[PDB]
RNA sequence: UCACACUGACAAUUAACAGCCCAAUAUCUACAAUCAACCAACAAGUCAUUAUUACCCUCACUGUCAACCCAACACAGGCAUGCUCAUAAGGAAAGGUUAAAAAAAGUAAAAGGAACUCGGCAAAUCUUACCCCGCCUGUUUACCAAAAACAUCACCUCUAGCAUCACCAGUAUUAGAGGCACCGCCUGCCCAGUGACACAUGUUUAACGGCCGCGGUUAACCGUGCAAAGGUAGCAUAAUCACUUGUUCCUUAAAUAGGGACCUGUAUGAAUGGCUCCACGAGGGUUCAGCUGUCUCUUACUUUUAACCAGUGAAAUUGACCUGCCC
RNA sequence: GAACAGCUAAGAGCACACCCGUCUAUGUAGCAAAAUAGUGGGAAGAUUUAUAGGUAGAGGCGACAAACCUACCGAGCCUGGU
RNA sequence: GCUAAACCUAGCCCCAAACCCACUCCACCUUACUACCAGCAACCUUAGCCAAACCAUUUACAUAAAGUAUAGGCGAUAGAAA
């Protein structure tokens, strides 16, 4: 009974060891008499592109010169697409029907 | 604590660690009306049957797969009575568990208290078969008593608890289909069904596309130990009295639509170490392979039937006792 | 005396906040906040309506909005309807005769036990891994395995290879009274059915005779009683099976009742009642899949047999539709009650008695196997 | 201090509900009654007392009928479940009634008497004059709560306009109104105080703890009180 | 008899007494845990 | 570094074993378990659905080790379920040498078998009679007192005319508060005093409690005073202040021990319950046939213990001690 | 929810497992802040027990030991008044 | 000479001035360290030890005025303002 211990799904009973886990966010749901049904929507599909032609490496050389940093922020990125505002003389108001929302985390990563 | 082995498993290869545990020997091949009560009765389930409660793909194998094929085999047996009088008098158990325990090779205690001291590991088959037949007369023998068949027995040279086969204490049951009081103790042909999770459509989504026979394989070959097992353990016979004479038996198996056969014939039943040095005997287990006993079926109506699968049951069903 | 006790039912809500009697001001709610708060007013939420249907969280709309909807309250019957009065009920609402005894010609069929005794053995001893087994276990295997010692005849009979006993088996009729609506269902375990229709027992001097008689009442008690009151019902009957299908005709509802409890069983009188509604359900069924759906005298009656459940207890009912039209002319059904095969099994030895059963008469097996032909 | 009662059933079901013990304990979890606790485990069946209570669209009499006579665990009279109509509803049984007997209820005051049978019921205003009654109202359509244990009967003394005095078990005068619906003849369940216990076993099966240990020094109320009858209470 | 095995082991009766909800559930709990933080616990409950 | 389970790194355990749970509208659940089939009951009881709406996406998650828990510890202490009631599993009372004294667990006895002791108290021969208390069985101070007390079914006293949260989902054969404790004889007086019931100057005792003194004739009996009544039946020196080792018979040859009849019991006594009574109490005593070294009068032997050799290795306690006898 | 072999036949008797602890002898820093072997009462019921919830000090419980409520309860422990 | 004592930096206390902290990723009110579904939650004279030999009245938790007027079984003590 030591109260350091950090409590997870090696201290409590059957049931506790039963009901709590780790967080491996789970996959689908449960139902009818013990019959767990798997969402394949829910299922995170790995989006892998073919690295067929890839020039890069994932090591620098180091004849690479140096150069200062440079926070991009929306000022920088305002200035850098700024050919058509120049022109005229591209923007959603409302992104509820959009699918990948930008305030509200709907995408992952 | 012994190993619960499962007849109906999902493991990928397990009929080498399976013929390991059993020392048996695998080999490729074997040793009007009917066709259309046959249809009428796949029909009757899959079209005329009024389900009042809408099944899904879940309650598919146990209210399409198991009622369909009790039907055929008791259509089957009613109509082969005249022509084999054995099975008029035979006892048959619509859905009966059938238990064997029995000892295998040695191991020692890895860590514990017990360690240095050698303990047998035991194994047990727990099969639950839809429905089997029984009469009193055995079988004949087909193949003789010792035989050769030089193909070797797969070694599997690492522990068997890597294989997800765990190990659990409970009551040790050998139960063929009635208790050893019963004349009705031999049999000849059993019949069984996987459910749900062995779908040869599941192994098709992953990448076990090697593995559907080998699933059913492993099956059969388990339930025919078990059945051969407990039935030459009914007789009295065990591990140091071997058996005197072969006890050979048949099973079908299948899943919806492809169906196969497998034969048996227990040799030996000393499988611990203690009377396996002076033993050349082995087991024997025949098998083919999977084939369609039907395409699709159009509303009310079969299309690429075939009459091969029915003639192999005719031919098992109407095998003769000596 | 109202039932319901105030602490178990639901706590009333607290007392509306005496801001919002002020008319008409904005009541400084906790609305802007997304947590309950104790200082401040409490708000009004309106009532949410999920815009998408989950089939897990799936709310039913009221008995006031249904398809089908009907004001006339049928009621319904299936094998949980425990009657109370008994076998009367049942005669009073199918409108049939009830003999004391089976047909000549069954008995006469009739015109070996060392089988039985030992498949009796097995099913309440040795089919089963543990001892002293339980009903749940033995009633569909005794059931099974008697179909299967009156199917082996065939030999002898090569007629009885026409027919097949199916499980998972439904039916559906309905009919009228004076003159409310009733209605049955499918049962709920074996069916035989044939391809042939089966004899017709009693002649036209029979059923118009029937007439002289008049049906047994039991005031007050209703018929209804026990039967269950069920609205929202589609009166379109139904059937099994679908057009064009082998063995259309029925020959013996093999219809099982396990509970391995007294009190979850159904009782003698109250499962014969049953079984003679399920029988009369299922003629009336194949009358009006055979003919039409108007009232009136059929001229080939049908015949639908039932046996008895329970491994010890036994029944046997032959029923005889022969009539649609409720509201004339009557059927009648033959009974057999309390036949019982052996009376009393010893799984362990008593300390004297012997490993097996005793009482046993083979005057059973005689009438099944010849309620098993009939027609053959 | 979760206690929750068990009492949860809205609608008047037939089936035994389960009953949950209590053993003297409240909302709190402090005894307030000792003696009560460590018993058989018992079911309660919904007694139906409110004897006069038409179906769906109904509203004239209605006969009855006896099926059955039980036990009943909760109470020291027996029960005799009763079937009316198009459902059933369990009542209290009375007197020499076996099963299959016919009961009558009924509400209309008729002008004379009327012959109540032993197991009948009929309002005050249609009963002789000096009739053993059990299961009396307190007033029109609230339900039995007088006269209701075993063997207890009340006799009827008179009537004096509109209303009628009963005289209690207890010799008490209680008057109630006549268009009340009340029983005839005495419970079932005769020689109920002559059942001799016994042994302590069946006193702790029934579900009584032993009484305290302390002894305690009597005062003045263990004298004997010869007070007189006390006076007709109305309820008009 | 052998009374210096007063402690019963048990995991639910400890988490339903000394549990966190069962100790904001009341004013008491929640005085216990802010003590238990004032003075620099490591562990506020079980 | 008893002796070498102590440090840093190495990885098993893979779930199929049990959980992780059932979308709603309304409506059906009375014929116990005890091989459940005869009998046989009381403690009245442990397992079940209906038509419709909508749904045919499916095998993820938690522990799978061990010599293990709770008592400061590697503690002769406590721990339930299925299997065998000595086994296919589970362990080493002896670190070596000797038999110091004494103590504990056992073995044998020439003679008596309770004559030792307050007491038949560890010992096995093993079972019988008479008394006290309690009706039993059980509970009682965990951890010195396990009973003759607390309780128990029988009896009896008082209070309540009654629905929602225990009593109670009950109704004067019921519920609540209480004295004693079955069965047989039974339970005689009283409100002077307190309390309660009264509103009628009263009732209540199976409420708290009390039921005579003097002189004359061991005594019927007579006179007198007080008071509401003056101890009724029964029983007896008792579980009963002192007198009291009471009178007397038996029980031992030897009896303040035990039993059988008497009360100057002036302080026994009838629900503060009195006296008998077929069963029973680790409750308290006596005793007839048999005994066991308790004794007469003890010894010999085995084990732990005891003495030397090797090590871990301390408590309470200590003012310092060069620490004797008599008057 | 679980437990109660077997023998003679009713809150029956002996007796396994189990609940309780009348005596003997060891120790009181002992193995143990209540232990060890035998002699013992119950062991089909008012019995024992695995899981969880409820009754807490101006109190709860009590088949009354004015006993017990985390090793010391004629009335606990800790915080501040100490 | 074996066992054993000697080293100030970490840090703290008393004051001046000034009003301090609370989102790398994720969980955090159910069994906190748990991604995923249909109910009521707080607004209550503090008491007491102690002193008066006990205690039941009573007793506290800038400077001067002044410990003055007052309260106090008129006493232990309390106690300002203009
Ligand atoms: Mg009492
Ligand atoms: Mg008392
Ligand atoms: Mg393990
Ligand atoms: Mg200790
Ligand atoms: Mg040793
Ligand atoms: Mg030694
Ligand atoms: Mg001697
Ligand atoms: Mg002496
Ligand atoms: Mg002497
Ligand atoms: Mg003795
Ligand atoms: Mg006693
Ligand atoms: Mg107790
Ligand atoms: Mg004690
Ligand atoms: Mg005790
Ligand atoms: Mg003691
Ligand atoms: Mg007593
Ligand atoms: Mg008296
Ligand atoms: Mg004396
Ligand atoms: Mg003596
Ligand atoms: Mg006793
Ligand atoms: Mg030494
Ligand atoms: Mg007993
Ligand atoms: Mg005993
Ligand atoms: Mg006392
Ligand atoms: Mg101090
Ligand atoms: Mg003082």
């Amino acid at each position: 009974a030591d109260r350091m211990s950090k409590w997870t799904s090696k201290r409590g009973p059957r049931s506790f060891r039963g009901r709590k886990g780790r967080g491996a966010k789970g996959i689908g749901f449960l139902t009818s008499g013990w019959r767990f049904v798997q969402i394949k929507e829910m299922v995170p599909e790995f989006v892998v592109p073919d690295l067929t032609g890839f020039k890069l490496k994932p090591y620098v050389s180091y004849l690479a010169p140096e150069s200062e940093e440079t926070p991009l922020t929306a000022a920088q990125l305002f200035s850098e697409a700024v050919a058509p505002a120049i022109e005229k003389d591209g923007f959603e108001p409302t992104q509820e029907g959009k699918l990948f929302q930008l305030y509200p985390r709907n995408f992952l990563r | 604590m012994k190993y619960m082995v499962y007849p109906q498993t999902f493991a990928l290869n397990a009929d080498r660690w399976y013929q390991y545990f059993t020392k048996t020997v695998f080999l490729s091949g074997l040793p009007a009306a009917l066709r259309a009560v046959a249809c009428d009765c796949l029909l009757q389930e899959h079209f005329y049957l009024r389900r009042r409660r809408r099944v899904h793909r879940y309650e598919e194998s146990e209210v399409i797969s198991l009622p369909f094929l009790d039907q055929l085999v008791s259509t089957l047996v009613g109509l082969l009575s005249p022509h084999n009088p054995a099975l008029a008098a035979a006892a048959l158990d619509y859905r009966c568990p059938v238990h064997f325990y029995w000892v295998r090779g040695e191991e020692i205690i890895p860590r514990g208290h017990r360690r240095g001291r050698i303990d047998d590991l035991r194994y047990q088959i727990d099969d639950k078969p839809n429905n089997q037949i029984r009469i009193s007369k055995q079988l004949a023998e087909f193949v003789p008593l010792d035989y050769s068949v030089p193909i070797e027995i797969p070694t599997i040279k690492c522990k068997p608890d890597k294989l997800p086969l765990f190990k659990r204490q409970y009551e040790n049951h050998i139960f063929v289909g009635s208790k050893t009081a019963d004349p009705c103790c031999y049999g000849h042909t059993q019949f069984h069904l996987l459910p749900d999770k062995l779908r040869r459509e599941r192994l098709l989504r992953q990448n076990c596309a090697d593995q559907i026979e080998v699933v059913f394989r492993a099956n059969a070959i388990a339930s025919l130990f078990a059945w051969t097992g407990a039935q030459a353990m009914y007789q009295g016979f065990w591990s140091e009295a071997d058996v005197t004479r072969p006890f050979v038996s048949q099973a079908v198996i299948t899943d919806g639509k492809y169906f196969s056969f497998f034969c048996y014939q227990l040799n030996t039943l000393a499988l611990t170490t203690q009377a396996d040095q002076n033993n050349p005997r082995k087991n024997i287990c025949w098998g083919t392979q999977s084939k369609p006993l039907y395409e699709t079926i159009e509303d009310n109506d079969v299309k690429g039937f075939n009459d091969d699968v029915l003639l192999q049951i005719v031919h098992f069903l109407l095998n003769r006792p000596k | 005396y109202e039932w319901g006790v105030r602490s178990t039912r639901k706590s009333e809500p607290p007392p509306l906040d005496r801001v919002y009697e002020i008319p008409g001001l904005e009541p400084i709610t906790f609305a802007g906040k997304m947590h309950f708060v104790p200082w401040l007013a409490r708000p009004i939420f309106p009532p949410w309506d999920r815009g998408y249907k989950d089939p897990r969280f799936y709310r039913s709309p009221p008995l006031h909005e249904h398809p089908l909807y009907k004001d006339q309250a049928c009621y319904i019957f299936h094998h949980r309807c425990r009657l109370l009065e008994g076998v009367k009920q049942a005669l009073w609402l199918t409108k049939t005769k009830l003999i004391e005894g089976l047909p000549e010609k069954v008995l006469s069929l009739v015109d070996q036990d060392e089988c039985v005794l030992n498949v009796i053995s097995h099913a309440r001893l040795w089919q089963t891994t543990e001892e002293i087994p339980k009903r749940e276990t033995y009633c569909p295997v005794i059931v099974d395995n008697l179909i299967q010692l009156c199917k082996s005849q065939i030999l002898k009979h090569p007629s009885l290879a026409r027919r097949i006993c199916v499980q998972n088996s439904t039916f559906s009729a309905t009919w009228n009274r004076e003159s409310l609506l009733l209605q049955v269902r499918g049962s709920g375990g074996a069916r035989l059915s044939t391809k042939d229709p089966l004899p017709t027992i009693a002649s036209r001097e029979e059923i118009e005779a029937t007439k002289n008689h008049v049906l047994e009442t039991f005031y007050p008690i209703s018929p209804i009683i026990d039967l269950h009151e069920c609205n929202i019902y589609d009166v379109k009957n139904d059937t099994g099976f679908q057009e064009g299908y082998p063995y259309p005709y029925p020959h013996t509802l093999y219809l099982l009742d396990k509970a391995n409890l007294r009190p979850h069983r159904l009782q003698p009188d109250q499962l014969r009642a049953k079984m003679i509604l399920f029988a009369f359900g299922s003629a009336l069924a194949q009358a009006r899949l055979l003919y039409g759906n108007d009232a009136k005298v059929l001229e080939q009656p049908v015949v639908v047999q039932s046996v008895g459940t329970d491994g010890r207890v036994f029944h046997f009912l032959v029923f005889q539709l022969n009539t649609t039209d409720l509201d004339g002319v009557k059927n009648l059904a033959w009974v057999d009650s309390d036949q019982l095969l052996y009376q009393h099994f010893w799984c362990l030895p008593v300390i004297v008695e012997p490993v097996g059963p005793v009482g046993f008469k083979p005057e059973t097996f005689r009438k099944f196997l010849a309620l098993y032909l009939h027609g053959a | 201090a979760n206690f929750v009662s068990w009492k949860s059933r809205t609608k008047y079901t037939i089936t035994p509900v389960k009953m949950r013990k209590s053993g003297g304990r409240d909302h709190t979890g402090r005894i307030r009654v000792h003696g009560i606790g460590g018993g058989h485990k018992q079911r309660y069946r919904m007694i139906d007392f409110l004897r006069f209570r038409p179906e769906e669209t109904k509203s004239g009499p209605f006969e009855e009928k006896v099926i059955q006579v039980r036990y009943d665990p909760c109470r020291s009279a027996d029960i005799a479940l009763v079937a009316g109509g198009s459902r059933k509803r369990w009542i209290i049984a009375t007197e020499n009634m076996q099963a299959g007997d016919t009961i009558l209820n009924s509400n209309h005051i008729g002008r004379m008497a009327v012959a109540a049978r032993e197991g009948d019921a009929h309002p005050l205003g249609a009963l002789p004059v000096g009739t053993l009654i059990n299961n009396v109202e307190s007033e029109p359509g609230r339900g039995a709560q007088y006269i209701r244990a075993a063997g207890t009967c009340g006799v009827l003394l008179r009537k004096v306009n509109g209303t009628a005095i009963i005289q209690l078990p207890s010799k008490r005068q209680m008057q109630v109104l006549e268009t009340c619906v009340a029983t005839v003849g005495r419970v079932s369940n005769v020689d109920h105080n002559k059942r001799v216990i016994g042994k302590a076993g069946r006193n702790r099966w029934l579900g009584k703890r032993p009484n305290s240990g302390r002894w305690h020094r009597k005062g003045g109320w263990a004298g004997r009180k010869i007070r007189p009858l006390p006076p007709m209470k109305s309820y008009v | 008899k052998a009374r210096g095995n007063e402690y019963q082991p048990s995991n639910i009766k400890r988490k339903n007494k000394h549990g966190w909800v069962r100790r904001l559930s009341t004013p008491a709990g929640v005085q216990v845990i802010l003590r238990r933080m004032l003075k620099g616990r490591k562990s506020l409950s079980h």
